[PDB]
């Protein structure tokens, strides 16, 4: 099901237009996907009235052809929203997803950036699968909140030979009444959202371990402290334009869920939700994507480096230190200039940073 | 982790003994310490967990020749603060010295909430700048416990005492205290008796009780700058998390306060932010300039205008600054209680690194180094040449003090990317 079932418009007639058996097609699918797995108003005969009433008129009428399937059109799809919505609520698994997805839990993902950060860091390896498992699952009782089921739909697959960090997918598992809303494909898109708001939060932790190794300590650490400080400034800044999209699109999708009562917008609710959430993040376009994962990666080389002694480091540090401090200074400049759709939130996360004007004065 | 507050000294047990009050009231505790049956919060750092509901803090009271301490035992609260950890002169020296003695079991009053916690990350000291027997002890348990504990971190919310200028040798003891502050404090929040004075005149016609008055007012700026801990966000959710934005450079951890209802007894946040960068709010008495700033508001905030707020504040340059640092201003948001009054419905309040608290520390030295060189007050007790025979002490802790000054006039040259 779901496949061998779609328009054949070679054979369509001219007079009938695309958009009515395209409701027509939905109308099929659905009573093909509830009429099995089984193991419903009877207006079958009185629809078929109608339709046996509109064999008998000699001339073809479309406004009439399209009266009435959309009449079953609607009656399909208000019974399964209201299956789908309140039997299998939809509103708290959207909630798991966004908690575990788009980093909606803040005290186990932090914590589980903290208890798995070495092996996670080590190269990917068949056996490290397990290992990452049982630690988020440690992490899941670290954090103790912790209900009864809530834990087996959710896993975390690694990936080797085809920096264990980067082979870090997460997978949830869908029910059958949520499977058509949650294909493979936009599991897929979630991925991809998932590997890059964990970076950006793994660089904010080591960061401020930086900072209080800097705190509890010459010169050469009050110059790391302004290449600690420099490097903090752009990446809370980031991350809190992160916090403002996945409050206000967030908001936006269960508005348009609970609008209503229709199947169809439901499935334009998430695709809203989906389209907004892609863009305020920038990694669909290339050059801002490709720009600030280096910025995340030299602050990962310096982060190192003062992670190195607590003495000061001449050791060949200062001189790439000082390449650093002039090289974040080049690119963080360079994007300041690409940030100055017209997005809202895109255009006033700038003056944050131009409040001091800092990279601009200079 | 769980934070474990020090208070110590007579002012210093009093404001955190208003101060744990003001969170019994503010969050669902009685003062029996019993869970309140009108009763969403992280109570959990600042609250050790009994088991039949008993929020007891994890207050450690330090007494030194205690008169205050007895008048905190015969409260109705005295069931709340129950952990058990109370033991038994106006100099520094006499201070230092007769905390010498007790180190060990007041160490071990330490140790016992250390082990008891799940886990420990700061000692927030409820510290009192030359406060007689509070100063000296201050100093000594500060350089004990980041020995005893190197990968930990001390706050010290120093109430520092401006009165106009009895204490004689009250420079002496502040230059002692600022110099093992300077070296051995991992964060300071600084607060001063004039300028919480002056704005008792401002808010109210209170002059004579001025202590027992800015009590409250000391104790509004620690419960409201610990309020995004206690409660659960998206950003700030530890205490470091937070320090790390406010303390670029450890030699300038000093932190200034502002309150934007100073009589908080609708607004937006534009408004707010505006009136919180004008003087008469900030609670502190060549160029000068901010290193840092940080904003933190509590109520029904509207969330698309934030930003906006942020912009139309940059648009009025009200808060003027030009460091080495490029920490920008953030508007962040905390969540406001039920329970309690809501008045003044949004309600705000500031943590920023301003190099104008360098002549406050100039000041003391001014006054610290007039009568060093009149040796007026010397003091000279047998405690005092024995404990100090050289008096060298005082001219370490001046040079670094001067240093201190020196590294935030340095802040304000447009170079501290060289020697500060």
């Amino acid at each position: 099901s779901l496949k061998q079932f779609s328009l054949r418009v070679e054979i369509l007639p001219s007079y009938i237009p695309v958009r009515v058996a395209e409701k027509i097609l939905f109308v099929g699918e659905s009573v093909q996907m509830f009429e099995n797995q089984n193991v419903l108003k009877n207006q079958e005969d009185t629809f078929a009235a109608e339709l046996h009433r509109l064999k008998q008129q000699p001339l073809f009428s479309l406004v009439d052809f399209e009266q009435v399937v959309d009449r079953i059109r609607s009656t399909v799809a208000e019974h399964l929203w209201k299956l789908m919505v309140e039997e299998s609520d939809l509103l708290g698994q959207l909630k798991i997803i966004k908690d575990f997805y788009l980093l909606g839990r803040g005290e186990l993902f932090q914590a589980f950036i903290d208890t798995a950060q070495h092996m996670l860091k080590t190269p990917p390896t068949a056996v490290t699968e397990h290992d990452v498992n049982v630690a988020f699952q440690q992490s899941a009782h670290k954090v103790l909140l912790d209900d009864d089921n809530l834990l087996p739909l959710l896993h975390l697959t690694i990936e080797y030979h085809g920096s264990g960090w980067a082979a870090l997918g997460l997978s949830y598992k869908v029910q059958w009444p949520l499977h058509i809303l949650f294909t493979p494909a936009v599991l897929e898109k979630y991925n991809v959202v998932f590997k890059y708001l964990l970076s950006v939060r793994r660089v904010q932790a080591e960061l401020q371990h930086c900072w209080a190794l800097q705190m509890q300590r010459q010169t050469d650490a009050i110059k790391w402290r302004l290449r600690n400080h420099m490097a903090f400034l752009v990446d809370n800044l980031q991350y809190y334009l992160q916090v403002d999209v996945l409050e206000s699109q967030f908001s936006q999708l269960l508005h348009q869920i609970n609008s209503t009562r229709d199947f169809e917008s439901i499935r334009l609710a998430h695709d809203h939700f989906l389209s907004n959430l892609l863009a305020q993040s920038f990694i669909l376009l290339k050059p801002v994507f490709h720009c600030l994962n280096e910025i995340l990666d030299l602050c990962h080389s310096f982060c190192s480096l003062v992670s190195q002694n607590l003495g000061p480091l001449d050791e060949r540090g200062a001189a790439q230190l000082s390449i650093l401090v002039k090289g974040f200074s080049r690119q963080s400049s360079l994007l300041f200039k690409i940030l100055s759709h017209q997005i809202n939130s895109d255009l006033a996360q700038l003056l944050l940073r131009l409040d001091y004007n800092k990279y601009y004065t200079q | 982790r769980e934070i474990i507050t020090l208070q110590l000294g007579q002012c210093g047990n009093q404001i955190g003994f208003e101060f744990w009050k003001q969170l019994c009231a503010e969050h669902g505790i009685s003062p029996e310490g019993i869970v309140e049956e009108f009763a969403t919060d992280r109570k959990d750092v600042f609250f050790y967990q009994a088991d039949d509901e008993h929020y007891i803090p994890r207050a450690v009271l330090l007494d030194l020749e205690p008169r205050v301490i007895h008048s905190i035992l015969n409260s109705p609260y005295a069931k709340l603060y129950n952990p058990e950890n109370i033991y038994l002169g106006n100099n520094w020296a006499s201070g230092f010295s007769q905390g010498e003695k007790i180190h060990e079991d007041i160490f071990d009053i330490i140790d016992r909430e250390a082990d008891g916690s799940d886990s420990l990350e700061g000692f927030v000291l409820c510290h009192s700048i030359a406060g007689g027997t509070g100063s000296g002890l201050g100093s000594y348990l500060l350089e004990r416990l980041n020995d005893r504990y190197p990968k930990k971190l001390v706050q010290t919310y120093s109430v520092f005492p401006n009165q106009d200028e009895d204490v004689v040798v009250q420079p002496y003891n502040s230059l002692l205290t600022l110099k093992r502050l300077t070296q051995n404090a991992d964060c300071v929040v600084v607060l001063d008796n004039t300028a919480l004075n002056r704005i008792a005149t401002d808010r109210l016609h209170i002059q004579n009780p001025s202590f027992s008055q800015i009590n409250q007012l000391v104790s509004t700026i620690m419960s409201a700058s610990t309020t995004t801990l206690r409660y659960p966000g998206y950003m700030n959710n530890d205490l470091i998390g937070l320090i790390a934005s406010l303390i670029p450079t450890p030699r300038l951890h000093f932190l200034m306060t502002g309150y934007t209802p100073l009589t908080t007894d609708k607004t937006t946040v534009l408004d707010v932010m505006r009136r919180l960068l004008q003087p008469k709010n900030v609670m502190v008495s060549t160029n000068h300039c901010y290193i840092a700033i940080l904003n933190i508001i509590q109520g029904e905030v509207d969330p698309t205008q934030v930003h906006k707020s942020l912009q139309r504040i940059r648009e009025r340059k009200l808060a003027n600054f030009i460091p080495w640092g490029p920490a920008s201003i953030q508007v962040a948001l905390s969540r406001k209680s039920p329970y309690l009054p809501s008045a003044h419905r949004v309600s705000g309040l500031m943590m920023a690194n301003h190099t104008s608290i360098s002549s406050l520390f100039e000041r003391t030295c001014r006054q610290y180094d007039k009568l060093r060189k009149r040796e007026a007050f010397l003091e000279q007790f047998r405690k005092e040449d024995m404990f100090k025979d050289n008096f060298d002490e005082m001219d370490t802790s001046r040079e670094i003090v001067q240093q201190l000054i020196d590294e935030y006039h340095a802040a304000t040259r447009p170079d501290y990317i060289s020697w500060g």
